[PDB]
DNA sequence: ATCAATATCCACCTGCAGATACTACCAAAAGTGTATTTGGAAACTGCTCCATCAAAAGGCATGTTCAGCTGATTCAGCTGAACATGCCTTTTGATGGAGCAGTTTCCAAATACACTTTTGGTAGTATCTGCAGGTGGATATTGAT
DNA sequence: ATCAATATCCACCTGCAGATACTACCAAAAGTGTATTTGGAAACTGCTCCATCAAAAGGCATGTTCAGCTGAATCAGCTGAACATGCCTTTTGATGGAGCAGTTTCCAAATACACTTTTGGTAGTATCTGCAGGTGGATATTGAT
């Protein structure tokens, strides 16, 4: 009886902006939980190496960055860098 | 008295297996080769339900991608035919053995 | 001004 | 009528595998060659997951122990955890 | 008084869960405002990108709820996901119809 | 004049090459082309001499592999000769393409 | 200053002589004409490849030159780890 | 003149106990050095997903051994189970 | 009094380096006492069993110093270290000398 | 062509499995306020990378020549695809208990600190020596005949 | 099965490049040996969900008939190997110039940490409905003729 967290609730948000007429099944949710979890795994991790390969203690925005440069393809990572640098913009001009 | 061709069938299989996602190995049968194989690694062993459906979707999945290299390797040699040396030049290139 | 997708559709507005 | 659990893995099982793959004509000789192959598969996959069971002291395979042996196999499975 | 830092970000993923995920997970020493803000927008992006294609997948089968199939048509239909994806299996996903082109009958 | 028939001098350079370890491609040309790579990346880029011979050994021993893998490819088609569509096989399996 | 000499067609430094011999030690005993600018194609590729993660590395670390470390990190990310040239 | 630190010093005395009358090239002791370094961020990641996937913060000889386990095979493991099992029980038992 | 933990445990292998790049590695939290020894010796098996077999090749080819060929000779022999070190390239290993049959002359 | 057998396709229907929606409870995110750690900014090294050039082996390009490989053709025999049945195995649905996981408790073990001591790196120096590269000369391999 | 052209082998014989091995030497790191923190093995227990086991149901084993695929034999066209010839470019080994990595010292931001306040997200639950079946009847496909 204790909590099993997930990010079913944000995948649901996310496909309410996208498709808001569409539902998603439970095997589909635990397909996107996996995905989130996987790219989460693996951009930190070259967040992580990079970091070590520079010797610093600390992971900022710009070794997400790289790590996301390393990691997508082409098109997905350019779109990807824009809305990570935007949604860090909106951030810092948050009172 | 009406019989298909050779080769007609089997591509109506194709196109209704490559249509669905239901597991194409009976439970049964692959729960106990789970739990034989695994036997000999530790004994009074138990599995979830879950455990035993996640073994078999990634052995259906990698024998449905083997089959699709090893087509290519028939196919390559002027073959529609899959042998056995197209199944071996698949897992040899993709680096499984040899 | 939400997430824009490769498609050119973005996510509603506020 | 008692046979071994391998030949479980029925001809016509194999054959549907190898029509999802766009298989049309199949040799006689695969059918043994793919018991082989699947058989390699799953003592790679289950000796990682039963390692995994070990480690946490259960006498139960887990999900997790089966996802976490296929990911470091290079079998990446999304669907079950992880 | 409170407002969630995604809230501030502009994010429905959660900026403080995915701060705490990196520290519990031995990624560095310390982490960066910023780092968490950054990490939680790439995986909404690309959640959406998923969803989006998934979507138009689903309604093409005159269907309203997404499965894995439509999950695995959206992904093996996209030649970006797909390469971001190639070692990865989404189970009940079935595969792409495909059948080469000398495997058809002659006539 | 005598010749030796083809495939002898063949033979003779896989002996040859297979029992050393030597680079095999000009070190300057290699040079170049690694330069204007990276320059079409980035200008005002510099290399360690280290760097470039790295990236020799990695290029080298990628492009030996991959002819072992074609070399299996057209004597799977029972060739002795390689042609693009072995080397095209071998990727194609190897992961390297869809 | 002097500004450096503009590098074009570099890739055709690389020989029929020099894939030839790479061949070799593949262990290929005879080669179709094409076989040359397929290999090109295919150095290239790897070559854009590699050298895109190394520079990455470099731009990260902001630094104007790209160290043999840069390559072994690439190349690591790559799945073609390379022994003899640190880390 | 930075301390830029190796295993060189230990690979040598371990060449020496195999093969008393043999040396080894820079290079060949450059391979040694990226081989060691190799097995051992294996090994500890191995370990350090091990150590998160059991919610433990300690990587104790048991992990060690486990991702030996995953990441060696048979015989190699076997071996290296022993040198390591020996070590500890050695160096428990020498205070 | 100074024992260093290597000689306390036996090794030529330093133990404390190697807690200490398990420290600086941001693997966990915390290392025990156990870890470092392990896994010290565990390099120093590998390390020796990688030896013994090019010390052998360096022999086999009349020489002295195990130079890189003699290593890549060792690991590619060597069905085990082959399969542990199968996504490896050895600068200056070449190749095994491998002529597939059909490739050699005459009936 | 025709003609029929079978497969395939689309509209309509409908029961409930599997969604979406709703609520209270609390773990874990956010807020505030000191407590440490860091990662540029400036300012110098020497390291090492660019460049340029001269002389000479060493490999590249190109054209000629023909051995033998590839791939088109033909064809025979064997080997897989198809198919009609019932029985045997799997699938479905309904109970006992192994053991996972929840949780609290206390000590053996790991951290934190700041000493003292020793290792391992390096620069510098010399000091040695394995072997690459070369050169004959005796021996093996290949291909003509 | 003879012979000659030319490749290959192997044992000598050098001169370093690169290895080994001193130093002395020091600076950073590893070790020592209390002071403080706490993570995880221990023991208990509850309540899932796993193993087992007996009716419901379709999938598979089987043997026969032959369509058409594989692979064998043959042959000619022409691609790719060998090699001779001419010479361009890479290799090598200097010199000088400087760009820029790499250090080492102030710190003012920045993030960690310890504690409190707040609420978002989870787990029961409680409804709602998308769609997997099923049926009917039209049309397309396949293969006989
Ligand atoms: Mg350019």
């Amino acid at each position: 009886r204790s909590r099993k967290e997930s990010y079913s609730v944000y995948v649901y948000k996310v496909l309410k902006q996208v498709h808001p007429d569409t539902g998603i099944s439970s095997k589909a949710m635990g397909i996107m939980n996996s995905f989130v979890n996987d790219i989460f795994e693996r951009i930190a991790g070259e967040a992580s190496r990079l970091a070590h390969y520079n010797k610093r203690s600390t992971i900022t925005s710009r070794e997400i960055q790289t790590a996301v440069r390393l990691l997508l393809p082409g098109e997905l990572a350019k779109h990807a860098v824009s809305e990570g640098t935007k949604a860090v913009t909106k951030y810092t001009s948050a009172k | 008295p009406h019989r298909y061709r050779p080769g007609t069938v089997a591509l109506r299989e194709i196109r209704r297996y490559q249509k669905s996602t239901e597991l194409l190995i009976r439970k049964l049968p692959f729960q106990r080769l789970v739990r034989e194989i695994a036997q000999d690694f530790k004994t009074d062993l138990r599995f979830q339900s879950s455990a035993v459906m996640a073994l078999q979707e990634a052995c259906e999945a990698y024998l449905v991608g083997l089959f699709e290299d090893t087509n290519l390797c028939a196919i390559h040699a002027k073959r529609v035919t899959i042998m056995p040396k197209d199944i071996q030049l698949a897992r040899r290139i993709r680096g499984e053995r040899a | 001004p939400g997430a824009r997708l490769r498609s050119g559709r973005s996510t509603g507005a506020p | 009528v008692l046979r071994d659990n391998i030949q479980g893995i029925t001809k016509p099982a194999i054959r549907r595998l190898a029509r999802r793959g766009g298989v049309k004509r199949i040799s006689g000789l695969i059918y043994e060659e793919t018991r082989g192959v699947l058989k390699v598969f799953l003592e790679n996959v289950i000796r990682d997951a039963v390692t995994y069971t070990e480690h946490a002291k259960r006498k139960t395979v887990t999900a997790m122990d089966v996802v976490y042996a296929l990911k470091r196999q290079g079998r990446t499975l999304y669907g079950f955890g992880g | 008084k409170a407002k969630t830092r995604s809230s501030r970000a502009g994010l429905q993923f959660p900026v403080g869960r995915v701060h705490r995920l990196l520290r519990k997970g031995n990624y560095s020493e310390r982490v960066g405002a910023g780092a968490p803000v950054y990490l939680a927008a790439v995986l909404e992006y690309l959640t959406a990108e998923i969803l989006e294609l998934a979507g138009n997948a689903a309604r093409d089968n005159k269907k309203t709820r997404i499965i894995p199939r439509h999950l695995q048509l959206a992904i093996r239909n996209d030649e970006e996901l797909n390469k971001l994806l190639g070692r990865v299996t989404i189970a009940q996903g079935g595969v792409l119809p495909n059948i080469q082109a000398v495997l058809l009958p002659k006539k």
